RNA sequence: CGGCCCCCUGGACGAAGACUGACGCUCAGGUGCGAAAGCGUGGGGAGCAAACAGGAUUAGAUACCCUGGUAGUCCACGCCGUAAACGAUGUCGACUUGGAGGUUGUGCCCUUGAGGCGUGGCUUCCGGAGCUAACGCGUUAAGUCGACCGCCUGGGGAGUAC
RNA sequence: GUAAAGCGCACGCAGGCGGUUUGUUAAGUCAGAUGUGAAAUCCCCGGGCUCAACCUGGGAACUGCAUCUGAUACUGGCAAG
């Protein structure tokens, strides 16, 4: 009756769009596809590579629950955008928690400055940093034991572009993209960027606040023409890329990957 | 411009029958009302309902028997471009009597059979089958 | 028989997106949630019950039921359902003109049966290797295609289908011959050819399974009767 | 009990690398002398086979027609593609006044008395189809009464 | 060959080889016509079986639906009009007219047995008048049994059994609201009179206790 | 109809209200506007380029290609009144399932963000019913109807002769 | 639309058509009557030439026009909205 109408609004009330409500129960595993059901129109064709943790083997059997992501519906049949992105929100919450007490305390091990700043990795993911943040002072972890264990103390974050730089050592110590597009510019600032779609001439890695990069086809590897990008890297993966070139005018930042 | 209201009525009805519309609405007029009443009497429609004071809206309710529509055919005969008037002997028979022909007469608008019974002809509005 | 809560749990109420729908399904739709159509369970349930009753009646008079799903997600399940009530099924690609052009396919069935016999009952082994491999391959092909319908004999007396738009060929065949059709019809699908439509999520696995299980139970009941 | 009339047979060609391959089309119609009627349009390299096919096809997909005694229930029009057809019920004794393919279908249908003209095209195939259409759409008094929620005497 | 390719549904073949061989057959509604195919051009295939194993009166009946239509079909080739029914042993009571009974019955010991196995059970060929004769021999008896059911006054019982269909024998399980339309229905008493009949049945069971 | 500016100027759409109160639709004759080429008179003339000249090509090449090159193209004021002036689809009005866009308004909504929910105008593509000889058209109809006009009646002769 | 056939586009007189409600009129419209609509011809029922053609009695028809008396739904006129 209005039973059903009340239920419809109830079920509205007890779900949300993003990957927030850990609801999808893993109802079939086979390699290389995991599948869930989060109260959506269809079941998600999940990769296995969203769900193996830090050493390469699976961690969740049948019945286990992780939320995925939404706001994109039915490319022709199916439902979702993947769940690790959901994990990105949890990582963002942990990073924000710092604000409360002005200190987020984890493990942070930064061996080398990709784009000027040491790369700091939190449990599964690894993020890239600006130079100063790796070290509180000129200490320079190159003389520290390789991949050492301290923490991360935040020096700098870009706040729209997920670039976060953190201070590994020294426990005692405690429109918009295109006007000032000179930050990752100079010649060779490398970046950690997720690829989006490979257009058979390109890969379209683009992460840094609403920009677009192309590592198109020529570099990508150390073979030129017989390469077919889909074979050689991935879909949806954070990689080594750097700028190599910027247009601020015709908005074509032409990244590379042969580096 | 709108020149023939009745014909517009009939077309609306036809389109509703085609499209399996339950009910068909349109601005009301007295002649339209009477036509609707005649149809209801002759059972091609379920019920008609006028509603409104300043600009009232006639709403007919269409009829469907075993899926398909009831009003198999509905044509104007008289039209502004060319009027048709018939004398009682000359009155027609739609579908060999199975259908009807709405005819306006001095004593009101009625089906062709009714007019014949009365003993008078008039302006042939529309055939319905 | 099948309750509304269970259907909701399964995910029947979910239906395709709002750019992929069919306006003939507008009656069966309730609303559109997050730019996805919702099927009206209030209107779905009674008709599903009806369809079940008809299927039962068919069974009671010793009717032959054919279960069609070639979605390759619920192929396993449709086969399982068919077997539970020992009825017939087409879980892989429907052969164009399986029913209309039965007489030809009947030979196909016969060849398959003969091959099966050779494989099993003969116990003759001693066959040229390549030839033996070829015969095996033929067996596999024919099993995949016509495994469920091999014991069918003639033409079914009713046709249960999991997706109308996907199996429209089978539906059209049934209509041409006049076989009763019992279709699960999502919002994108066309239900005009269907006799006993069923608005439900053809895609979701659990919903499909639920549909199948109730159908199987009512077939078994009719057989018992 | 069924009667069957081959209306027409026509030779049709297909050009190939060698030359012209000829074949034959057979347009037949069958009926039981009552409401029921069905046409078939067969094709084969030889004539008898093609007519056999036409008979087979006609025998299936038949269609019923509501006949008031020997004639029709009211004037009816039917069209198909070019062939537009008018046919009109007529008094006993008049016979089938109709031309060609149309005639044939009427006879098998078991109508005995009609006045009937084929306007437009007279392509046998299309015109027989149009006839069948006019016969199918034609409804009876009882049918219209049912449609309209009345008795037969109300409609007369 | 249609039957061979599952096109002519042939269930039972209640026939008497050496005399008459009438058998009904069903078909999936698809412009097939089962008997027609079994007969052929002017009994083309019918003649084959006619002079097959020996001069036999082979017959084909267009099976309609269920067992009710099988009854009449089993009376063919003749003219059935009506028939009675029951439970396990329904006993199809053939209801025809004397004039048509001559052919319907055909031979005392021939069509009475050939059509008996037609339905698989047994038939009881009767007459149109016979039916009515037995029909009334049933109305009086739910009454024609010394009235051992409800019972009250007799003057009211006559006026009640006038309108009463099938007497009162176990009639409480039927519509308990149409006898209230009868001129004279205040408080539930006739609805109670039927209850008395139910009590009479219990009394009859008590009589069985008197005898068992 | 295309660089900016200014001056004069026509239409369209939306938002609410307020007013008039059928004043409307169509239109034979009639009147006006009407690409390019073309004409007249007077200016102008960079580039391009009918005509023309030479060089090639070719059997020939009164062409295609190359080198030049004048009318014209440009401006002012007149005339011409035609084009595959095409959506090869007259104008006006009403009604009939959908999807994906573009553009331009406008109402509400926490714009919590580039958004969310509507509601108007114009517009591109696909496609349902229906229509169609088929191709296709398909709420911008070639569907279902009404009003008015224009036009067609085998091909040529001929849109020519008088 | 492509078969012949949408003026290149507009404005616009004459002309054609005209939202909705009430009142009135009664021109159109419808009904009835009267007068006429020559006879012959056509058609119906009959009759006479042996039949037929042919002749012939009576009817019907001559779809119209004119008038008078009504009807007023529609169209028109007039008056108010």
């Amino acid at each position: 009756e209005s039973f059903a109408q009340l239920f419809e609004e109830s079920l509205k009330e007890i779900e949300t769009r993003p990957g927030s409500i850990v609801r999808g129960v893993v109802v079939a595993i086979d390699k290389d596809v995991v599948l869930v059901d989060a109260g959506l129109k269809s079941e998600s064709a999940i990769p296995a590579e969203q769900f193996k943790n830090a050493q390469g083997e699976l961690e969740i059997q049948v019945g286990d629950e992780v939320d995925v992501a939404l706001d994109a519906v039915e490319d022709g049949f199916g439902e979702t955008l993947l769940s690790r992105e959901k994990a990105k929100r949890h990582e963002a919450w942990i990073t924000l928690e710092k604000a409360y007490e002005d200190a987020e305390t984890v493990t942070g091990v930064i061996n080398g400055k990709v784009k000027g700043g040491f790369t700091v990795e939190l449990n599964g993911i690894r993020a890239f940093l600006p130079g100063s943040l790796v070290d509180v002072r000129p200490v320079r972890d190159t003389l520290h034991l390789e991949g050492k264990e301290l923490e991360f103390k935040v020096i700098k974050l870009d706040q729209k572009r997920n670039n976060v730089v953190v201070s590994r050592r020294a426990v005692i110590e405690s429109e918009d993209p295109w006007v000032a597009i000179a930050k990752r510019y100079p010649e060779g600032t490398k970046l950690t960027g997720r690829v989006t779609n490979l257009t058979d001439y390109g890969c379209f890695v683009e992460i840094e606040e609403g920009v677009e990069g192309l590592v198109h086809v020529s570099e990508m590897d150390w073979t030129n023409k017989n390469i077919h990008p889909s074979k050689v890297v991935n879909v949806g993966d954070v990689v080594e890329v750097m700028v190599l070139d910027i247009d601020e005018e015709r908005r074509r930042i032409s990244l590379g990957l042969k580096q | 411009s709108m020149q023939d209201p009745i014909a517009d009525m009939l077309t609306r009805i036809r389109n509703g029958q085609a499209a399996n519309k339950a009910a068909v609405t349109m601005p009301s007029s007295k002649l339209k009302v009477a036509i609707a009443n005649v149809l209801k009497e002759e059972g091609f429609i379920e019920d008609f309902k006028v509603e409104g004071d300043t600009k009232p809206e006639l709403e007919l309710t269409l009829k469907y028997f075993q899926g398909k529509a009831v009003v198999e055919s509905i044509q104007r005969v008289s039209r502004p471009g060319l009027r048709i008037y018939k004398r009682k002997d000359e009155l027609p028979k739609v579908m060999a009597g199975l259908g009807i022909a709405v005819v306006s007469t001095s004593k009101g608008v009625m089906t062709d059979r009714a007019a014949r019974q009365a003993g008078l002809g008039g302006e042939i509005i529309c055939y319905v089958a | 028989t099948v309750s509304m809560r269970d259907m909701l749990k399964a995910g029947v109420h979910f239906g395709h997106q709002t750019r992929y729908w069919n306006p003939k399904m507008k009656p069966f739709i309730f609303g559109a949630r997050n730019k996805v159509h919702i099927i009206n369970l209030e209107k779905t349930v009674p008709m599903f019950n009806e369809a079940l009753a008809e299927l039962n009646k068919i069974a009671s008079r010793k009717g032959k039921i054919l279960f069609v799903g070639t979605k390759r997600a619920a192929s396993e399940a449709v086969k399982d359902a068919a077997l539970s009530c020992d009825q017939f099924f087409v879980n892989h690609r429907w052969l164009g003109g399986m029913l209309t052009n039965w007489k030809t396919v009947r030979q196909s069935i016969k060849r398959l049966k003969d091959l099966e016999t050779q494989s099993q009952d003969g116990t003759f082994d001693k066959l040229t290797k390549k030839e033996a491999l070829m015969r095996t391959r033929e067996l596999e092909k024919l099993e995949n295609s016509l495994g469920g319908i091999k014991d069918m004999g003639g033409l079914p007396d009713a046709l249960f289908v999991i997706d109308a738009d996907h199996e429209h060929i089978a539906i059209k065949e049934a209509n041409n011959l006049g076989i009763p059709v019992f279709a699960i019809v999502d919002t994108n699908s066309d239900p005009d050819g269907v006799d006993f439509v069923i608005p439900g999520n053809d895609d979701a696995i659990r919903a499909v399974t639920l549909y199948l299980g109730a159908v199987a139970a009512t077939v078994r009941e009719g057989r018992s009767q | 009990e069924l009667q069957e009339k081959l209306i027409a047979v026509n030779r049709v060609s297909k050009t190939v690398k060698g030359g012209r391959i000829f074949s034959f089309t057979a347009l037949t119609v069958v009926g039981d002398g009552n409401g029921r009627v069905g046409f078939g349009y067969g094709k084969a390299r030889e004539v008898p086979a093609a007519i056999q096919k036409a008979m087979e096809k006609a025998r299936r997909n038949m269609i019923n027609v509501a006949l008031n005694n020997g004639t029709l229930q009211h004037p009816v029009k039917g069209v198909h593609t070019g062939s537009r057809v008018f046919m009109q019920p007529a008094s006993e004794g008049t016979g089938i006044i109709a031309g060609g393919a149309m005639r044939a279908v009427l006879e098998v249908a078991g109508v005995h008395n009609v006045l009937a003209k084929a306007y437009g095209s007279t392509n046998p195939i299309n015109v027989v189809r149009a006839t069948i259409d006019g016969l199918e759409n034609m409804n009876s008094p009882e049918m219209v009464a049912a449609k309209r929620g009345k008795s037969v005497e109300e409609i007369l | 060959p249609e039957i061979g390719e599952e096109v002519i549904e042939i269930k039972a073949a209640a026939r008497d080889p050496g005399s008459r061989a009438k058998i009904a057959v069903k078909t999936n509604d698809k412009r097939i016509d089962p008997v027609g195919a079994c007969v052929g051009m002017r009994g083309a295939r019918v003649q084959a079986v006619s002079t097959e194993l020996g001069g036999e009166r082979i017959d084909i009946v267009l099976w309609d639906d269920n067992p009710a239509q099988f009854v009449i079909n089993a009376m063919a080739p003749a003219d059935v009009a009506s028939i009675v029914v029951d439970e396990d042993k329904h006993t199809m009571d053939i209801a025809v007219e004397a004039g048509n009974l001559a052919q319907a019955i055909g031979r005392n010991g021939q069509n009475v047995r050939l059509a008996s196995q037609l339905s698989g059970w047994e038939l009881n060929v009767m007459t149109v008048d016979d039916l009515q004769a037995k029909h009334q021999a049933e109305a009086h008896a739910a009454i024609d049994t010394f009235t051992k059911y409800l019972d009250i006054d007799e003057d009211f019982a006559t006026v009640l059994v006038e309108e009463g269909f099938s007497t009162l024998e176990e009639l409480a399980y039927v519509p308990m609201k149409e006898l209230l339309e009868i001129e004279g229905l205040d408080e539930p008493t006739v609805e109670a009179l039927r209850e008395r009949a139910k009590n009479a049945l219990a009394t009859i069971a008590q009589a069985q206790e008197e005898s068992l």
